Parts: structure tokens; C-alpha cells; sequence
């Protein structure tokens, strides 16, 4: 359950859908970067 | 008092202080040649100190604040407007009081929308003086002030109130939007759009051609505006005043009938030119009596088309037009019926009255028994008695002015319909009431315009001059008393008992008296009055001192004028018309038959045109006297309507008059700002942030003010009230206004820098939690 | 003064969420927007004055070194617990601590910058003492940090 509140304000849209290729753009230049191969697997 | 040649000096010449020169001084002789081109010669010995005084350096190319004048009298303010006449200022302020001299032409970029924006971002004496800045102030108390406003335009026939009422509704209805929003769907569907477009109506209906003005204002008009909290036009209501009925049928060589009926003959088509039985302007006794005529149509044609455009924006139909077409040119032909005696009066050719009857929706043998034959009634059969031409004559003019002013009236009201809005906030009232005009022959409609301009001049000086400096007193202020000239007398005699409108309306009521038996009663009780003058040959006049010069009335029209009797018997006559817009106008209009008795001595009385006149200008006064006032002083520069011609014993005068030199005094001397200490304080606090304040309110304004005038002069403490001259209080409002807006800077980028903030902490924190979820549903996924 | 490394990689984080288009160059209107999300809240006039210095040209685009530049600027000013609260303070009349959304709303809309109705709405009605009947400013003043 701890997902859907990260995701309902993710997304500009406000239809439920966050726009691929801008998730991609969020990770690596975040608080967490995750060396994109762990990015590769959340496609 | 020895000036050497070429020395620019005042030289009194005993009336006036003359802009001069020193032309030459030899032999004990002084010559001095004035500014209009007047050579004036003395011996030297004669002259004294004023007598000649040295003239201030330059005056400077003008003054635009008359305060700001060195040398004050009338020599030096009408010197201070030529000289801004000359280069097409027109415009020059007293205080926040405004002089306009009009300049009889366009000048090239003055009333311009672009001039218009300039105006309405600034402050009262930022740009050069305008009527712009005046409607802007105005507009700007709604929010600084807790009361209505009005804008009170003042002067002589054709010296430009109505063009000036134009512009600021023009500069207003810009105002108003600003405010927010635009599209040109709303913009031409507009509230705004609509009180604009009121202006060709009525000058169409209510504007005629006289000999001082070309579109003289045959009645007066106070435009009231609506304005919302958020600063937008909600709507309006239009008020008239008197309208100059008799002109529909007759007028003075020279002058015209009102303009739309010459807009109509030239701008309808053919098909409805013909249909209405209509030729051209010429044909008609109602248009062609006073010779006036002298123009190939065309400006009439242009009317015509403003007019139509204006009636479809008040959402007048198509019908309405034709209809208000209709009963205009049934007027015309109702004109052109002439009557013979032949036991007694007797139409003489059917063809005037069959038009006539057929637009107006009328039987034409029922017509013409209306106008040639009297009805009573006997228990109870009908006893017809015939009229003679005389009153077959007034009958059928006193029809044609029913129609005409009932028209103007249902005009009036779909203007009010289409402009009518919530009045939840304010209201700027604008006032444009018909000028001070003395003809070669003047009669009754003189007498009530000129009664009006008197009653509006006592109000000018009732807030310019009584209730002022009665409250520089109440607050006991360190003030020098300013004497001026007051016309209260003047409307004594008009208005109190036994006063002229009073014996006017008593012999009115008497069938017996006539214009002579009133004329003895007016001499009789007024002889002796200081206003009044009977005149020493003239046996059909009387005279009254007017603030704006001595006007002689011939008494010979006076009681009909006043009684304005219309018969029953045409008021029953209209109810049968089958036109229904006719029918619709007498409805319901209340008799005004001629009463005779019996014993009928009773208080009441029929309503006099004089009556109803006194009280709705009483009405008016006292809506006036609760909102707040600007005032606009309109100057004719010449009486023959040309432009660069600034005639000085014409300009002079009306600065004498209208007491422009001691508006000038009170204005430069005066207060005209006040606040209670603490409004003040609460006001300008912002303005006080980093002075070291005293624990007292009083203290605390005068550490403001202190820093803005140290010498004391350009405000005072009273008992109650902070009092502050008009040119401290823009000081104060421009700075106010600036630091206010730097404020709303400081917090407008710390509530961004918030906002922003919160969502980039809440983005920062939405990923780090499904970052450490994927983290671990990843981790369960690579052990499977 | 000196900036830690810790503060110049935490500036770098929020440089490059809006710098999508991944060359190290965020537009001048993104300027206002990444400086904001940091914590410096300047006004629009130093926004002006910041990027008339760095793009004279009319580029557009500010880099990373230029940005850390405009940040260690205004970081210098300081300017201050009382220094809202004195620019909210003359919006009052009574000193009770109370300014009216509607004037708030004028104050958000019309002077400042033009800003969405919806955003501003939200920063009111979400944002706001009494949960309704008007705002506290030295509560917002407090709850601005
Ligand atoms: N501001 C002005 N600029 C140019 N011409 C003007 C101006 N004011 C008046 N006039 C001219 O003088 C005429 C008389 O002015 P108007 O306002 O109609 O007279 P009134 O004071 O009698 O209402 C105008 O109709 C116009 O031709
Ligand atoms: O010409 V006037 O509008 O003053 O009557
Ligand atoms: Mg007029």
C-alpha cells in the first residue's frame, strides 16, 4: 500500500498515468541515485 | 515706481492689472504698451506703487497649479491662461478645482486612448493638467475615501461641459476595463459600451442649434455610475432635467428645431422616406420658421447613422426605431395644419391632416374636431362649442409637444433599461446641466435655465468657500477668513415666499391674471431688491442680477409656459390611437386640463412647470450634497465659437464672475485634505517605520509631517483632524502606494519560494520512499 | 561565504531535476523555480538583476557554476524574522495579525507576478488560519520556515 501515495502525486496528468520516459528522468539525478540498472529493470 | 524701458511690469488701468511693457520714459512722460496691444500715457510724477508693478520672472511660459501664481489677481490668471491657451494646454488646475478654456478645435493627440492609459497610471499633477487626471482622482477616492463622488461642470452656453462629461465617461468606461477582462464580444456588448452610446441619443433628441452653441443642451442630464468593490462599471441610471419642449414648435431666427428631426429627413432611406410621407427639412413650419436652413444636409446624414448604430447597442428593435420614426414624422405633418375662421377655426387643407392622422394612428375627422372644437358634457349629452384659430393653434402645438416629450421620456427609460445594474459599492455622479445664456430677447426657458446655473453656482460656493472655512473654524486652525462673493441673495429671490417663482405660480393659478397683472405683481413686491431690476422703459420686463451678469426677461409668454395646460379633450383623442406605441405613452399620463374653481382656494394647487422644476433641482441638490465633489470650470475664450482667438474682456469677465481669483486664494491658502488624527495615523503608518515615534496620535502625525514641511504651513492640527493642503496629501499618496507595492513584493517572493519549496521537499520525499520500496521488492525478486 | 561540498551536491540534486534536457543548462524562468526549491526566496526584481548579469546575449539558459554563483549571492542576505513580518504588518490598520485572503489573493494575482488561480486557491484554502473566516500572518510568517 505504501506506493499508491507516491504515485497519485507523481504525475502532472492527474489521470493515473506518469508518463514513462519522465519516471526514467526523475532516478539517477534524485536523492538516490540508482547507477540506471536497477532503472533498466523498472521499464 | 520708476521702471526703464523694456522693464515688464502689472500697470493698473483702473479695472484691471495689464501685462506691459515700458515703451518709453523721457521728459517726465512714461508710455506703456500692454500685452493685447493697448498704449497707455502718463506723466511720471502720477505714478505709484501699483499703479505699476514689476511682473514676476516670466509666469514662466505658464503655471499649470494657479496656487503656484506669485502675483494674484485677475490680470495675472487670465495672463496664466492665454498664455497656455496660446500653446494648446487648455487645461490648468486651482488646487484640484480644473479651468478649461475651449479650444474650438482638435488638438492632435489630447483625448487620444494611448493619453487616456498615461492618465489613469498616475497621480493628480504627474502629467500636464487634464480633465483625465480629474475623472482619475475621482475614480481613485472610491478606495480612499468612505463617500459617493461627484464631478460638477460649471459655464456659459457653448463653453464645453458636454464635451467635457464625454471625455470623462470615455476615460471611466476605459477605467472600468482595466479591472479585468477584454474580448471584443464583451467589449462591444459592454455596460460601459452602452452608457457611451447614451450620448448620441439624447443629444439627438434633447440638442439643438442656438446662437452660442451649434449643439446647445436643451435640458440637463446627471449620469450616475455604478462602481463595484473590484472597481468595474456595475451599471447607471440617466436623469433629465427639464427639457425645452416649445422648441418642437417654434423658435428664435437663427436657431434650429432639435437636431434628430433634420438627422431623420437626411439619413432614412427613400422606401421609408415615402412611406412616412417625408421631403426635405424646408417643408416643414416646425423646421423652416426660423430661417435656419444655411446647410447642404450631410453632418444631419451623419447624425443619423450614429444615432441608428447607438439605438441598436440600448437594444432598441428594429420596430422601436420605426416607431419613434413614425411619431417624429407625424409631429412634422401634424406641424404644416393651418386653420381658417369660418365659424370659427376650420382646417384649411385636408393633406397635412390626413399624414398627420394616419402616423400617428388617428380618424382624421376625429383629428380635426380634437383641434377645432371643445367638448363638454351636460347630464348628460355631449355640447360641442367651436374654438378659433388662436386656440386651434396651440392646440395643435400643444399636441405636438405632448408627442415629442412623451417620446423623449420612453427614450430616456430604454436608455435606463439597458444601462440599469446592482449598486452594491459606490457611485460617481456627473452632472451636465443646459449653460447660462442671455439672448437679445430672453423668456421663460431662460429664466429656468439660468435659475438652475444660479442654484449650481450656490452650491460651488456653499463647499468651495462656507462649508470650508466654517470647518477650518470648528477645528480651530490658525486661518485668515477669505471673502468671496455670494449669490445666496439672488436665489432668495427667486425661491422664497413671495419670491419670483412664488408670484409666478400664484398668478398662474388665477384664470383671470394675465402676464401683465403678473408683471405688476413682480415689480410691486420686488422693486426695492438688490437682484431685481425694473427697468426704466421696457414695460414687458423684469430683470435679475445674475452671478453671471444681469439678464432681462420679457414676461410676455409666462403663465401659459408655466401652466403647460393640455386638454382633455387631446389627451382622450390619443387614447383612440391603434397605433399601440402611441397609446402606450398616454396610457396612463395624469390630466393637466385647465381647472377654473369653485371656491377650489385650497393649499394644493396644479403642478407648475416652476413647481416640478424647483423640486427636482432641490432633489438633485441634496443627492449632491452627500457625495463628495470635483469641480470643472469651462471657459469661452470668444462668442464666436472660433478657435485661437482669446478674447481677454470675454475671458475676464467669466473669471470675475464665477470668482476664480478667490478660488485661487482658498486653494493656495486652504486645507481642502482632512483625516481624524487616528484614520491618518493608521493611513500613513507605513510611511512612519523608521521614525522615533511619540506615545501620542497627534505627536505621531506631526513627526510625519514634520519630515515633508518642517515650516508648519503646508498642514495643521485641529481639534479632531489632521488638515493637509491637496499637493501634501498626493505627496503622501504616491509614497504610500510605493511602499505598499514593495511590500507585496517581499511577500509575494516568500509565499512563491514557500509553494515551490513544499513541493520540491514533497517530490524529494514521494521518491525516497519508493526508492527504499523498490530497494527491497527488488531484493525479494533477485532470491525468488 | 564557502559552500560545503554536502550543500553544493544538494544544489546540483535540484539544478539537475530541471535541467531534463540534460546539457547543465536550466532556463532563466526555471531560475526562480530551482533557487525557490532550495530555500532562497528572491524577488523578482533580484531575479532580473541576476539574469541581465549572466545572460546579456538573451540565451535563455543558465549553467550550473552560474547558478551556484546566484545561490552563494543571495544566501549572503540574511534578511529576516522581522522582515516579513514587517512587510505583512502594513498590510494592517488594526495590529491584531490579520490580513484578508481577498487582499492576499490581490496581492498574489495582480502585484508580484501573474499567477495561476488554482495554485493560489489552494495556497490560500489549504494555507489559512480560522480553516475559512481569514488568515494570521504571524502564524504563516512561522509556518514560512
Ligand atoms: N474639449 C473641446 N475640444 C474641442 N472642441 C470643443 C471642446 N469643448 C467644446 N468644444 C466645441 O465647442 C462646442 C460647445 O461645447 P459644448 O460642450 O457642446 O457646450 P456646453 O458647455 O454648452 O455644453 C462643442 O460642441 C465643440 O464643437
Ligand atoms: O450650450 V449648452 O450645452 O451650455 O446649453
Ligand atoms: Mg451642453
Amino acid at each position: 500500500e505504501e506506493i499508491r501515495e507516491a504515485f497519485r502525486v507523481f504525475d502532472k496528468d492527474g489521470n493515473g498515468y506518469i508518463s514513462a520516459a519522465e519516471l526514467r528522468h526523475v532516478m539517477t539525478n534524485l536523492g538516490e541515485k540508482l547507477t540506471d540498472e536497477e532503472v533498466d529493470e523498472m521499464i | 515706481n520708476f521702471f526703464t524701458e523694456g522693464t515688464r511690469v502689472w500697470l493698473r488701468e483702473n479695472g484691471q492689472h495689464f501685462p506691459s511693457t515700458v515703451n518709453s520714459c523721457a521728459e517726465g512722460i512714461v508710455v506703456f504698451r500692454t500685452d493685447y496691444g493697448q498704449v497707455f500715457t502718463y506723466k511720471q510724477s502720477t505714478i505709484t506703487h501699483q499703479k505699476v508693478t514689476a511682473m514676476h520672472p516670466t509666469n514662466e511660459e505658464g503655471v499649470d497649479d494657479m496656487a503656484s501664481l506669485t502675483e494674484l489677481h485677475g490680470g495675472s490668471i487670465m495672463y496664466n491662461l492665454f498664455q497656455r491657451y496660446k500653446r494648446n494646454q487648455i487645461y490648468t488646475y486651482i488646487g484640484s478645482i480644473l479651468a478649461s478654456v475651449n479650444p474650438y478645435q482638435p488638438i492632435a493627440g489630447l483625448y487620444e486612448p494611448a493619453t487616456m492609459e498615461q492618465y489613469s497610471r498616475r497621480h493628480l499633477g504627474e502629467l500636464p493638467p487634464h480633465i483625465f487626471a480629474i475623472a482619475n482622482e475621482c475614480y481613485r477616492c472610491l478606495w480612499k475615501r468612505h463617500d459617493n463622488q461627484c464631478i460638477l461642470i460649471s459655464g456659459e452656453s457653448g463653453a464645453g461641459k458636454t464635451e467635457s462629461t464625454k471625455l470623462i465617461l470615455k476615460f471611466l468606461s476605459v477605467i472600468s476595463q482595466q479591472s479585468l477582462e477584454l474580448s471584443l464580444k464583451e467589449k462591444t456588448s459592454c455596460v460601459e459600451r452602452a452608457i457611451l452610446e447614451s450620448s448620441p441619443i439624447m443629444e439627438a433628441f434633447g440638442n439643438a442649434k442656438t446662437v452660442y452653441n451649434n449643439n446647445s443642451s436643451r435640458f440637463g442630464k446627471f449620469v450616475q455610475l455604478n462602481i463595484c468593490q473590484k472597481g468595474n462599471i456595475q451599471g447607471g441610471r440617466i436623469v433629465d432635467y427639464l427639457l425645452e419642449k416649445n422648441r418642437v414648435v417654434r423658435q428664435n431666427p437663427g436657431e434650429r428645431n432639435y437636431h434628430i428631426f433634420y438627422a431623420l429627413l437626411a439619413g432614412l432611406e427613400h422606401e421609408e422616406r415615402e412611406e412616412f410621407y417625408l421631403s426635405t427639412p424646408e417643408n416643414y413650419h416646425y423646421l423652416n420658421q426660423s430661417g435656419c436652413v444655411e446647410d447642404k444636409t450631410i453632418s444631419d446624414q451623419e447624425s443619423f447613422r450614429e444615432v441608428i448604430t447607438a439605438m441598436d447597442v440600448m437594444q432598441f428593435s428594429k420596430e422601436e426605431v420605426r416607431e419613434v420614426s413614425r411619431l417624429l414624422a407625424g409631429i412634422l405633418h401634424l406641424g404644416n395644419i393651418e386653420f381658417i375662421t369660418a365659424g370659427g377655426a376650420q382646417v384649411s387643407f385636408k393633406t397635412a391632416l390626413g399624414r398627420s392622422a394616419e402616423l400617428l394612428g388617428l380618424d382624421p375627422t376625429q383629428l380635426t374636431d380634437a383641434l377645432t372644437q371643445r367638448s363638454m358634457f351636460l347630464r348628460g349629452e355631449e355640447i360641442l362649442t367651436p374654438l378659433n384659430v388662436q386656440q386651434a393653434v396651440d392646440s395643435r402645438d400643444s399636441l405636438a409637444m405632448a408627442l415629442y416629450a412623451c417620446c423623449f421620456e420612453w427614450v430616456i427609460k430604454k436608455i435606463n433599461s439597458r444601462i440599469k445594474g446592482n449598486e452594491d459599492f459606490k457611485s460617481i455622479g456627473i452632472l451636465d446641466i443646459f449653460g447660462f445664456e442671455n439672448f437679445e430677447v430672453n423668456h421663460f426657458e431662460q429664466f429656468n435655465i439660468n435659475y438652475a446655473n444660479e442654484k449650481l453656482q450656490e452650491y460651488f460656493n456653499k463647499h468651495i468657500f462656507s462649508l470650508e472655512q466654517l470647518e477650518y473654524s470648528r477645528e480651530g486652525l490658525v486661518w485668515e477668513d477669505i471673502d468671496w462673493i455670494d449669490n445666496g441673495e439672488c436665489l432668495d429671490l427667486i425661491e422664497k415666499k413671495l419670491g419670483l417663482l412664488a408670484l409666478i405660480n400664484e398668478e398662474s393659478h388665477f384664470p383671470q391674471a394675465t402676464d401683465s397683472t403678473l408683471l405688476e405683481k413682480l415689480h410691486s413686491q420686488h422693486a426695492n431688491n438688490h437682484f431685481y431690476v425694473k427697468p426704466r422703459v421696457a414695460v414687458n420686463n423684469f430683470g435679475v442680477k445674475h452671478y453671471a451678469g444681469e439678464v432681462q426677461y420679457d414676461v410676455r409668454g409666462i403663465l401659459e409656459k408655466n401652466r403647460d395646460t393640455f386638454r382633455d379633450d387631446l389627451l382622450n383623442l390619443l387614447r383612440e390611437s391603434r397605433f399601440d406605441f402611441i397609446y402606450d405613452l398616454f396610457e396612463h399620463v395624469s390630466s393637466r386640463n385647465n381647472q377654473d374653481t369653485l371656491k377650489c382656494g385650497s393649499k394644493h394647487r396644479r403642478p407648475t412647470v416652476s413647481s416640478q422644476f424647483k423640486d427636482s433641482l432641490h432633489s438633485l441638490m441634496a443627492t449632491l450634497s452627500s457625495s463628495n465633489p470635483f469641480f470643472v470650470r469651462c471657459i469661452k475664450p470668444n462668442m464666436q465659437k472660433m478657435p485661437d482667438q482669446f478674447d481677454q474682456a470675454v475671458v475676464l469677465n467669466q473669471l470675475r464672475y464665477s470668482g476664480m481669483l478667490e478660488t485661487v486664494r482658498i486653494r493656495k491658502a486652504g486645507y481642502a485634505v482632512r483625516r481624524p488624527f487616528q484614520d491618518f495615523y493608521k493611513r500613513y503608518k507605513v510611511l512612519m517605520r523608521n521614525l522615533a515615534l511619540p506615545e501620542d496620535v497627534r505627536g505621531k502625525c506631526t513627526s510625519l509631517l514634520q519630515l515633508y514641511d518642517a515650516s508648519n504651513s503646508e498642514w495643521q492640527l485641529g481639534k479632531t483632524k489632521v488638515f493637509l493642503r491637496e499637493s501634501l496629501e498626493q505627496k503622501l499618496e504616491k509614497r504610500r502606494e510605493e511602499e505598499v507595492s514593495h511590500a507585496a513584493m517581499v511577500i509575494r517572493a516568500h509565499v512563491l519560494g514557500f509553494l515551490a519549496r513544499k513541493q520540491y521537499r514533497k517530490v524529494l520525499y514521494c521518491v525516497v520512499i519508493i526508492q527504499k520500496n523498490y530497494r527491497a521488492f527488488l531484493l525479494r525478486r533477485r532470491f525468488l | 561565504d564557502q559552500l560545503t561540498e554536502e550543500q553544493i551536491a544538494e544544489f546540483k540534486e535540484a539544478f539537475s531535476l530541471f535541467d531534463k534536457d540534460g546539457d547543465g543548462t536550466i532556463t532563466t524562468k526555471e531560475l526562480g523555480t530551482v533557487m525557490r526549491s532550495l530555500g532562497q526566496n528572491p524577488t523578482e526584481a533580484e531575479l532580473q538583476d541576476m539574469i541581465n548579469e549572466v545572460d546579456a546575449d538573451g540565451n535563455g539558459t543558465i549553467d550550473f557554476p552560474e547558478f551556484l554563483t546566484m545561490m552563494a549571492r543571495k544566501m549572503k542576505d540574511t534578511d529576516s524574522e522581522e522582515e516579513i513580518r514587517e512587510a505583512f504588518r502594513v498590510f494592517d490598520k488594526d495590529g491584531n495579525g490579520y490580513i484578508s485572503a481577498a487582499e492576499l489573493r490581490h496581492v498574489m494575482t495582480n502585484l508580484g507576478e501573474k499567477l495561476t488561480d488554482e495554485e493560489v486557491d489552494e495556497m490560500i484554502r489549504e494555507a489559512d488560519i480560522d480553516g475559512d473566516g481569514q488568515v494570521n500572518y504571524e502564524e504563516f510568517v512561522q509556518m514560512m520556515t
